[PDB]
């Protein structure tokens, strides 16, 4: 099973509720530390699949497979050994693995995911090795409102705060981005001495991020003097 | 870019052969574009 | 590092030949080597390094060995390829060891054969390269730190100056740069005299003709000439080197060995014979009538040798006439180039073949060279064009090296802008080639009897000589009927005995 | 390891200095009068960079300033930093700067920074990553963290455009001094200092030798000194004169003079070619002062040559008139003019094919210039 | 690590019942109008005959040299075999699938099937040469000890001098002696233009064989013969009519095995043994469609007409091309 | 942190270390990476364990580009494997930070961005990515007056006015530039034995720091009258055209003929505020572009043009093509064509 | 393993026409190579029809004969196949003709006027300056020689129409034909061969001495 989509969408939540509702052991690792060093290049994949087999039936879930099954895996022999070990453990064929293809110990589902689906090799996404592909995307306005409510439940909100009139300003935001936005509003709430967080704190946070986006870091006083520095007619043209 | 070292012998040229080379390629490319985009 | 410490190297300045300018320049080094005191009293800074640059087989190593032998100093020989290793730092250690062993017995000579192996230029077009750079750094440190008062002269022999780093060419490391030119006619003569004293020689061998007729041949190539002559005489069980065996070695090393019975059909040989005989007849006619500044035919053959199914041999003239190539000389040489197609067009009527295509390409390129590169005609042209095809100057086939070479522009090319004069240049070249083709076909068609008789005689004998071609030309005057040849009992019969 | 002994070179040992020498003694002042420098509140500029043509003796200037400063001198080749292994070069730079700081006060010299100061992102290989690591290490040990106020680095490069602008940042390399090619007086004094170790004469005029060899580096002047020792024993005279120097310069700028067999018409052709060049040159302003005229073949040129020394100020700056190029094209075409006017139109040779293309290239450069 | 797993592929010899069951095997459903008749594939018949001759020890008796009769019979038999190579190369990996035919022909071979890997001889980088030589001679001695056996060498193109020497001395020595002459050294790769000309001798790995892509009748035949071998009978409506020919795709090997497995899984989850049209359609839909969250449909009808018109045109006009479903 | 080189990132890190009052751990980028594998990871994990032991702590890593370099090619030498091992080890140590036990703050500093690998910048590892850019005129004034506390001047008012007037001409300069201007002025004053920083010392420091000189030779050259005349005529023609065609934002202020340049040596009084420029302004700029060629052709004739002054109508050609194509008040049309390829063969004769 | 098409006459008719036309144009050229066998292989990847031809310093006339021979399958498919059914079979030959003609114009100089102008060599990477408007002239020359070979092939192929039909139906009904069978067909049905000397244009032909 190949999961794909933008990062930070909660791809681990799908696997975790998979394990919870299915009631199985859940072998979980990360693909970054599999090209670790010379002490064990491809042996980690083999011991991973052996632990999975010894506790089979179960799931196998690996993070950032693009660091292993990337298009530059055939160049580096160290990458090639790991990719060959993974693609050999992906199938049966008793030789070189020493186990019957059809057995309880071979009832293992291999979950893999990345952030770049087109970066993977042509022979890894082939049917028989990777069958189903799930594409998880960014949420929409109502889910954004619910996430804003969820991540800001344990904070002292005012009465005028309403995220339904700022949904158009948060297009493409992930859950981590909304959490960062709430923390940002809290920080500029406590910076100005404010006890609560109104809507204007969120508006100011979004506006200051937008101002910083083009590389303008100015406090109020310097912004005011630089506005006063410009003449009147050449501001009158920008006004029209 | 006019061969800043002066030639002591008249046999040597006043300009390096590679001075005006990008303009030759530019003119050739423009003429070839005009020739190909007309037929 | 078994640097051979020989008290007598076995060769002196009498063993070198054809290197007169370089040995005359190195006589100063020999004078410094035998007694440096008069050098030291007046205050000379002797050359830190002398670089011998030249073609292989010219005996630069022999020159340095002769210098050491005449100077009576130990000679340290260890090639550049002996400084390359896999481990790092060993080559610099060998450099230091060789240098300090040289400083032990002062005066002494250090010689590095193929110095460009360690001194490859960092071209911008494993750990061995780092070893090369470290060895270069150690060598330049030892050279720059060499005080000139102790008289240790370091010699560097190289085959290519372009790949050698300019840091060594800086004064203070390689002060002297000597070129070792290939031996001249007198030089090859003297090398033949030296090498002929080792093998038994007959009085019928005239080495002057062999020295004159083998241009640019190195001393090692003359050595292999005399060695293969000895082996041919062994094969023939000859008691001494005859002139026939020497010429056999010549044709073995120049064009190649003769095959056994490998011949194509009777049509595959008539066309090549017609082409080569037509080229020879045009050359001889241009020599006879208009007194051209062109070469002379030696012999014409259709016997396959090496990878040439047929061959015509042309002598090489003196290089003093190879500098100011005038327009008439180029036009007659260009007529000689189309002589082959003239022969196919007159003998076969209108069915030519592919055997004369290369001469056509050469004529077409030299017409452009006359027009664009040299600008010999007098409409002025703004640019020259490089040759799309490049064929190297080579053996017995037409010389094509009258101006050093044919297919070498002297960096006289520029990219064109106007495309309307390019067609006028093409039309001018076509007009020149067509007019010249009609003139060469008209001159060759006037003598069909001599051409046909030479073709028949060469086909019967499989080889003809220049004197035989001249005899056929004299005995067959222009405007005689072909029936006179056709009534003979044997058209391919040569009554002339050389 | 990187410390050298016996640094006795001073400013008197080096010639062709000029106002740059003032900056040099300013460096000496930085090593001597720095107490009032920091009393006024001036941080000593650590980075001084000499840029110029090769062979001017930048390392010789480094030895001179180190000897006059009277401090420890470090002279490290930059080629040792780049290696097939990573991390070792950074440790080499760390040990270098640590032993420089321990040997304070001192001056450190690194030559040819173009090998390791290349801008990051120009080559795709492990050597590029090692070069980046070494550049980062030297950058940190130069300006990264506090701890250096006494160690001063001097560097010698040839191409200043290749260097990383991070290195060119003030506080790392802020003093940039260009060492130009020696002029007239500079060549005079370089010849004098390189010739002080040999017995010379009192009638020896270096003015003609300096004017003969124009536009050359100090290494070439040392070479002229080196060809002032080997060639007088052929005749065996008493004392060195200026004639030998003039002949040595003539040999060096063109090649050795070799004589070969030659016919009369070949000599006539080379003579009429050189006559064409000189005669068309003398009537033009920019090429009027023809000083030499010979048909003797030299190394690489079987032709003769005509020697002129025009003004070399307008040529470099670009203030040459339009008529100044229409005259030169005529000069290049005049060999073909003499050939056509003497041997006829039908007997044009190929000896002028090297000037006939220079004329057309100059015309092409003029029309689109 | 490979030597242990290739040494234990047969720790005990095949039982008498197993050998007797294998020795009397049959044709198994070639002559059907739905799947894989005689004339459809000649190469697999030749490989079947070769492995059958290997099974009955009919290769060690290389010739008879008798008076007239047995010689004539042997000449006729050698004619019928091709239109006795002890080693056969197959070069057909231009499309997909390598083992899908080798194990398909070796499942009824009853001899030990050893697949040595050449990539183990590359990753070992005077001690390496000795270890590699001992390893390869142990592999060859084990292969001899497992006689009769079939050796498969995939991806020859990875081949280095020591393995070349081993192979050349093995194919120069073990073909005129070493009594078990029936040792097949079958091998497959995907690039035939890079092999050296010294390995294509008549006595050394001859008779190259090609494998091409799968056409639609061959796809139907392979699907039917893969579904029937598991007790699943194809329903007599899609191969009996033009039903599933117009919807089938995946014109390559290893694309029908996965489709067959998915269809069999779908029928098993229904506790059925027959495959209808709907099962095949649902199996095809689960392979060339991506599952997706945050589902949204087209909000502008007018691209629907584009798809409708293109599908109608592709249906009526080009009667030999598939139609992907419209949504 | 990142930004322009020498903008004060190291100064900001030192300020953080000084004013934090927390255990500060200064590190280096290329310190960890070597040829032998495992050294970098062991060093970094020892550092991380030390910071966890002394929580709260401020770990600062200078020049993360040494180990944070993105894979941009095959690492044949094998040092890239060590770099990636160290990088992923740093990522694992960063992700091992539980919020209830590890109050360790990571402070990065880099001079490059495009060579970094986009996994450190991901969530949970580097949330804040700030950039200290070039300071404004007030920021430039603040940094020069901070750098001029120990710097001795004639008087406080004179120091302030000199600092303000050098602040008005130090645009596009970072903190290192202003600090080096002050440092070089101090060098000049100490060399000239003047106890206070004069105005001409600031002028010479500015002249050095913008790199006006490039020859770097002994400036003693006898200039011919034919050159002084050409420069004077070029400058006078520029003055006449500028006075006759008045530019509302760049009046001519100073004029010298002491230097040889491709462009005239004129000086203009720069006034910011070019929001608008009419078609007449473009025409006037085109006219002012081709002054030296016209003046040299008028007084000295066609056959006396320089190679430089004849290369002046080319800039007029570029400006006129800019006016026709990329401004859109001509009759060529009302579109914006970028000269490279959106010029269909119909509009080429019209443009010409 | 499998043929891509069934053994019906509507499929084998274009291939039979192709092979018969090639064999006939091989037969009618004098002193040319000899066609030996024709058959329709059901499982050949090159095509159903297969033709065996054995060859008999190639002169100008041999190259002219090859160039005019390179049109036979195309012209045979032009008279024989009905409209509405065309072929992409002769294309691999026609570009060969597009290769052959230029070789006498650029390389060997056997142009329309027997000009020794040579602009291409065996080891050349490009051609000469070639002009800008001069390319149209040689392009016209190349189209002229190509059309001249095409019209020669058409003239000497349309005069053996019934012989070609006979060869096609014998190939369709027997599936094997030999050189003797082709000789019998061209003898009984009245095949007319060409005669020496063979030239594409007789306006400049000469006779050897």
């Amino acid at each position: 099973v190949l999961l794909s989509g933008p990062p930070g969408t909660g791809k681990t939540l799908f696997a975790r509720t998979l394990a919870k509702e299915s009631g199985l052991p859940f072998v979980f690792a990360s693909g970054a530390e599999f090209t670790d060093s010379e002490k064990s290049g491809a042996a980690k994949i083999n011991e991973m699949f052996s632990i999975a087999r010894r506790n089979a039936p179960a799931f196998v879930f690996v993070d950032e497979i693009d660091a292993i099954a990337g298009r530059h895996a055939r160049k580096d022999p160290r990458r090639r050994a790991t990719f060959e070990a993974l693609i050999a453990q992906l199938d049966g064929e008793k030789e070189k693995t020493g186990i019957d293809r059809f057995s309880l110990r071979q009832a293992v589902i291999f979950i893999c995911a990345t952030n770049r689906p087109d970066e993977l090799d042509l022979e890894f996404v082939r049917s028989g090795r990777i069958d189903r592909r799930l594409y998880i995307g960014l949420p929409d306005a109502k889910q954004r409102v619910q996430i804003f409510g969820v991540h800001s439940a344990g904070k002292n909100l005012a009465e005028d705060i309403d995220f339904g009139k700022l949904v158009f300003r948060t297009v493409g935001f992930s859950g981590a981005d909304i959490r960062n936005l709430v923390n940002e509003a809290a920080i500029m709430s406590v910076r100005k001495g404010r006890s609560y967080i109104y809507q204007q704190d969120i508006v100011d946070v979004l506006d200051k991020q937008l101002l910083e986006g083009m590389g303008v870091l100015l406090t109020e006083e310097e912004q005011q003097k630089c506005e006063q520095s410009v003449s009147y007619e050449k501001k009158r043209l920008l006004a029209v | 870019t006019s061969q800043t070292d002066p030639p002591t012998s008249i046999y040597k040229r006043w300009f390096i052969k590679n001075t005006q080379e990008k303009h030759f390629e530019l003119l050739i490319q423009r003429q070839r574009w005009l020739r190909t985009n007309s037929s | 590092a078994e640097a051979r410490v020989d008290g007598s190297t076995g060769v002196k300045f009498a063993d070198v030949a054809g290197i007169d300018e370089a040995v005359d320049e190195l006589q100063e080094l020999v004078k410094y080597l035998k007694n440096p005191d008069l050098f030291d009293k007046m205050g000379i800074k002797p050359p830190h390094g002398v670089l011998l640059e030249g073609p292989p087989g010219c005996g630069k190593t022999l020159v340095a060995k002769a210098i050491a032998g005449e100077a009576g100093v130990p000679f340290y020989q260890m090639a550049g390829s002996e400084f390359v290793e896999v481990l790092v730092g060993v080559g610099s250690a060998r450099i230091r060891d060789l240098f300090k062993r040289a400083k032990v017995n002062k005066p002494s000579v250090i010689f590095i054969d193929e110095i460009d192996a360690l001194a490859t230029r960092r071209q911008g077009i494993n750990a061995a390269t780092q070893e090369r750079e470290t060895t270069l750094n150690q060598l330049l440190i030892e050279l720059d730190g060499f005080d000139t008062g102790k008289g240790v002269i370091f010699l560097g022999a190289t085959n290519r100056r372009d790949l050698l780093d300019p840091a060594l060419l800086r004064p203070g490391r390689f002060d002297r740069k000597i070129r070792v030119r290939p031996p001249n006619a007198k030089g090859r003569l003297d090398i033949l005299k030296i090498h002929a004293s080792k093998v038994k020689m007959s009085d019928s061998v005239d080495l002057s003709s062999y020295a004159s007729n083998l241009p640019g041949w190195s001393g090692a190539k003359l050595a292999q000439l005399v060695q293969e002559a000895a082996l041919v005489a062994v094969r023939k069980t000859h008691n001494s080197i005859l002139q026939s065996d020497m010429d056999d070695a010549v044709d073995r090393l120049t064009v190649g060995p003769t095959r056994i019975g490998l011949e194509l059909g009777h049509q595959g040989q008539c066309r090549r014979a017609t082409t080569e005989v037509g080229v020879a007849i045009t050359s001889h006619l241009l020599l006879r009538y208009e007194n051209a500044k062109i070469e002379r035919c030696d012999r014409v053959s259709i016997i396959p040798r090496g990878q040439t199914l047929s061959q015509v041999v042309f002598h090489r003239l003196d290089d003093e006439s190879y500098m100011f190539g005038r327009l008439p000389q180029l036009l007659h040489r260009l007529q000689v180039l189309l002589g082959g197609r003239a022969a196919e067009e007159v003998i076969y009527g209108s069915d030519t073949s592919k055997a004369s295509v290369d001469y056509l390409s050469d004529a077409s390129w030299l017409a452009r060279k006359i027009l664009t590169i040299w600008n010999l005609e007098n409409p002025m042209v703004i640019h020259g064009e490089p040759p799309p095809w490049r064929k190297r100057p080579q053996f017995v086939g037409p010389r094509l090296d009258f101006e050093g070479s044919l297919y070498d522009d002297y960096d006289l090319v520029e990219p064109p802008v106007n495309f309307n004069m390019d067609d006028e240049v093409a039309h001018r070249s076509e007009e020149l080639i067509s007019q010249m083709y009609n003139k060469t076909v008209s001159l060759l068609r006037q003598n069909q009897t001599a051409l046909l008789k030479t073709v028949k005689v060469l086909l019967n004998q499989k080889e003809i000589s220049g004197e035989a071609i001249d005899f056929i030309l004299d005995h067959y005057p222009p405007q005689t009927p072909l029936n006179s040849l056709l009534q003979e009992q044997n058209p391919g019969s040569l009554p002339f005995v050389p | 390891e990187y410390l050298e002994r016996g640094v006795d070179v001073k400013f008197t040992d080096v010639a062709g200095l000029g106002k740059i020498r003032l900056e040099l003694e300013e460096i000496v002042k930085f090593f001597t009068h720095g107490e009032m420098y920091r009393r006024r509140g001036v941080k000593i500029p650590g980075g001084i960079l000499l840029c110029g043509p090769p062979g001017v003796g930048k390392t010789l200037l480094a030895k001179a300033v180190a000897g006059e400063a009277g401090v420890n001198f470090f002279s490290i080749s930059a080629s040792q930093f780049v290696e097939i292994y990573v991390g070792v070069g950074a440790s080499r730079v760390r040990a270098l700067y640590q032993e420089a700081r321990e040997n304070a006060p001192s001056v450190v010299f690194i030559d040819e920074l173009d090998a390791v100061g290349r801008e990051r992102g120009l080559i795709k290989g492990s050597g590029g990553q090692e070069r980046d690591a070494t550049l980062n290490q030297l950058l940190v040990s130069l300006d990264g963290f506090e701890g250096r106020g006494e160690v001063i680095t001097i560097a010698s490069t040839n191409r200043p455009d290749i260097l990383d602008p991070a290195l060119v940042r003030p506080g790392r390399f802020d003093r940039k001094i260009f060492i130009p090619k020696p002029g007239l007086i500079g060549r005079m004094e370089i010849l004098q200092v390189h010739a002080r170790k040999k017995p010379m004469a009192e009638d020896l005029d270096y003015m003609a030798v300096a004017s003969m060899t124009d536009g050359m580096v100090g290494a070439e002047l040392a070479n002229i000194v080196e060809i002032a020792a080997i060639n007088m024993m052929r005749d065996g005279r008493t004392e060195l004169t200026t004639d030998d120097l003039l002949q040595a310069a003539q040999i060096e700028e063109r090649g050795m003079l070799d004589r070969k067999d030659r016919s009369l018409e070949t000599w006539r052709q080379v003579a009429i070619n050189e006559a064409a060049m000189a005669v068309v040159a003398v009537n033009f302003p920019d090429m009027k002062n023809i000083e030499f005229l010979t048909i003797n073949p030299r190394a690489g040129r079987e032709l003769g040559y005509v020697r002129v020394k025009m003004d070399h100020i307008k040529f470099k700056e670009g203030m040459l008139s339009r008529q100044s190029i229409l005259d030169h094209i005529t000069v290049q075409l005049a060999p073909r003019a003499a050939d056509e006017l003497w041997y006829g139109e039908d007997q044009l040779s190929t000896i002028w094919a090297e000037t006939s293309d220079n004329a057309r290239s100059a015309a092409r450069s003029l029309v689109l210039g | 690590r490979e030597f242990l797993v290739q040494f234990s592929t047969l720790r005990a010899e095949k039982r008498i019942d197993q050998i007797l069951l294998s020795l009397t095997h049959s044709d198994h459903l070639s002559k059907n109008d739905s799947g894989y008749q005689m004339i459809e594939q000649p190469g697999t018949i030749y490989l079947r005959y070769l492995v059958d001759i290997h099974k009955k020890y009919l290769m060690n008796y290389e010739f008879n040299t008798s008076c007239l009769a047995e010689r004539r019979i042997f000449l006729a038999h050698y004619q019928t075999i091709t239109y006795p190579s002890r080693s056969i190369l197959v070069i057909g990996s231009i499309g997909t699938g390598r083992s899908y035919l080798v194990k398909y022909l070796a499942t009824n071979s009853y001899v030990p099937f050893i697949t040595v890997f050449l990539n183990k001889f590359l990753d070992n980088k005077d001690m390496m040469l000795e270890i590699d030589r001992f390893y390869i001679t142990l592999q060859f001695e084990l292969a001899k000890a497992m006689s009769p056996c079939i050796i498969w060498i995939p991806n020859i193109h990875d081949l280095s001098y020591l393995a070349l020497g081993l192979l050349v001395n093995s194919l120069s020595r073990d073909c005129e002696r070493c009594s078990t002459r029936n040792i097949l050294v079958i091998a497959s790769t995907h690039i035939p233009q890079k092999v050296d000309p010294a390995l294509i001798a008549p006595n050394k790995l001859n008779t190259c064989i090609k494998i091409r892509r799968l056409l639609i009748p061959q796809q139907r035949k392979h699907f039917f013969t893969l579904s029937y071998t598991r007790g699943f009978h194809l329903e007599k409506k899609m191969f009996h009519t033009n039903g599933f020919e117009s919807i089938t795709m995946g014109s390559s090997a290893r694309d029908l095995v996965a489709l067959t497995n998915e269809a069999l899984s779908i029928s098993i989850t229904q506790k059925k043994s027959i495959i209808d049209t709907n099962t095949i359609r649902s199996a095809l839909h689960r392979q060339t469609w991506d599952l997706r969250s945050q589902v949204r449909s087209v909000q502008d009808h007018g691209i629907l007409f584009y798809q409708i018109g293109r599908a109608v045109a592709q249906n009526v006009l080009i009667s030999n091309c598939p139609i992907d479903p419209i949504s | 942190l990142h930004g322009p080189p020498g903008t004060g990132k190291t100064l900001l890190a030192k300020a953080i270390a000084g004013e934090a009052g927390l255990p500060f751990f200064a590190a280096n980028g290329t310190d960890f990476v070597e040829m032998f594998v495992g050294v970098a990871a062991s060093r970094v994990k020892d550092l991380f364990a030390s910071s966890r032991s002394y929580a709260p702590s401020i770990i600062f890593i200078d020049e993360i580009d040494a180990i944070g370099s993105k894979r941009g090619g095959p690492d044949i030498g094998g040092g890239g494997a060590e770099r990636e091992q160290g990088l992923l080890q740093i990522l694992t140590e960063m992700d091992g930070f539980k919020v209830t036990t590890s109050q360790v703050l990571v402070i990065g500093a880099t001079n490059r961005l495009d060579i970094l690998d986009p996994a450190l910048l991901r969530k949970g590892r580097f949330d804040k990515i700030i950039r200290v850019g070039l300071p404004s005129k007030d920021g430039r004034l603040a940094i020069l007056k901070v750098h001029a506390r120990n710097k001795f001047f004639r008087s406080e008012d004179e120091k302030e006015e000199l600092l303000q007037e050098v602040a008005e001409n130090t645009e596009d300069f970072t903190g290192a530039e202003l600090q080096n201007v002050l440092n070089e002025a101090g060098i000049l004053t100490a060399r000239k034995d003047l106890d206070y920083i004069g105005r001409e010392e600031l002028l010479e420091a500015l002249k050095r720091q913008k790199g006006t000189f490039e020859t770097g030779q002994e400036d003693s050259t006898e200039v011919p009258e034919e050159l002084k005349l050409r420069l004077a005529y070029r400058e006078a023609a520029v003055a006449v055209l500028a006075c006759y065609l008045p530019d509302q934002y760049r009046p001519i202020s100073e004029t010298d003929i002491n230097s040889i340049r491709s462009q005239p040596n004129m000086r203009y009084s720069e006034t910011s505020g070019r929001v608008f420029a009419r078609k007449s302004d473009y025409v006037n700029s085109i006219i002012r572009a081709c002054a030296p060629r016209v003046v040299e052709e008028e007084m000295f004739g066609i056959e006396n043009l320089c190679w430089i002054s004849a290369k002046s109508t080319l800039e007029a050609s570029q400006r006129a093509e800019f006016l026709i194509l990329q401004t859109g008040m001509t009759a060529f049309g009302k579109a914006y064509y970028r000269n490279q390829r959106d010029l269909v063969p119909n509009l080429v004769p019209k443009l010409e | 393993l499998n043929p891509t098409v069934d053994w019906t006459r509507e499929t084998k008719f274009p291939h039979a026409v192709w092979a018969a036309g090639r064999a006939l144009i091989t037969l009618l050229i004098p002193n040319f190579d000899v066609v030996e066998n024709l058959w329709l292989e059901p499982s050949s990847w090159e095509g159903i029809g297969c033709t065996k031809i054995t060859k008999v310093t190639e002169s100008r006339s041999y190259l002219e004969k090859k160039l005019v021979f390179c049109f036979g399958s195309h012209i045979a498919s032009q008279m024989l196949l009905p409209p509405g059914d065309e072929n992409f079979l002769s294309s691999s030959e026609i570009t060969k003709a597009q290769e052959i003609a230029t070789r006498m114009v650029l390389q060997y100089g056997w142009g329309p006027d027997d000009s020794p102008a040579v602009y291409y060599a065996t080891n050349a990477v490009s051609a000469l300056s070639m002009g800008n408007n001069h390319e149209y002239e040689m392009a016209g020359k190349v189209e002229k020689i190509y059309d001249l070979a095409y019209e020669k092939a058409k003239g000497m192929l349309l005069k053996n129409r019934r012989v070609l039909e006979k060869i096609t139906e014998e190939l369709l009904e027997f599936e094997i034909l030999t050189h003797k069978d082709l000789e019998r067909i061209v003898h009984e049905n009245g095949g007319i061969r060409e005669k020496e000397p063979f030239f594409l244009s007789g306006t400049n032909y000469n006779e050897a001495l």
